[PDB]
């Protein structure tokens, strides 16, 4: 068509990415417990 | 790696519980009962009843 | 005449190693605020 259907918001965007931030965050951490070389957390 | 040093050690204190019954035992019943007293006397030797240990 | 019981020497090798096993498998520490 052309330009195209402007999101307006940007915080849908910025919600979506903290989400996915702390989910990978959360795995990051908890990934060196995994397998039988993984460790233990205190 | 934590898990080798881990086995290593596990390892370690099997064979070292098994060559410590089979090498470095004494039956106190070829010492009789003076083994008694001395095996006392050693868990006393560095308390406040050390020396008086022979009594 | 110095004697130790050996279940003394047995049991000290066992729970020591065990010990040092049980800290030594920790490699993260998280401490949450009271
Ligand atoms: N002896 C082994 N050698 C190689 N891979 C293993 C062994 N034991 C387990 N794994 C793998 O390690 C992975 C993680 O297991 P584990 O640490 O118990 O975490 P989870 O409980 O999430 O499965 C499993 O997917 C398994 O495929
Ligand atoms: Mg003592």
């Amino acid at each position: 068509r052309g330009k195209g259907a402007y999101q307006d918001r940007d915080k849908p965007a910025q919600i979506r990415f903290s989400n996915i931030s702390a989910a990978k965050a959360v795995a990051d951490a908890i990934r060196t417990s995994l397998g039988p070389k993984g460790m233990d957390k205190m | 790696h934590p898990t080798s040093v881990i086995s290593g050690y596990r390892l370690a204190c099997k064979e070292a519980v098994r060559y410590i019954n089979e090498n470095l035992i004494v039956n106190t019943d070829e010492l009789g009962r003076d083994c008694l007293i001395n095996a006392a006397k050693t868990s006393m030797s560095s308390k406040i009843i050390g020396i008086n240990g022979d009594f | 005449g110095v004697f130790e019981p050996t279940i003394v020497k047995v049991k000290s090798l066992k729970f020591a190693t065990e010990a040092a096993i049980t800290i030594l498998r920790i490699d993260d520490l998280i401490k949450l605020h009271p």
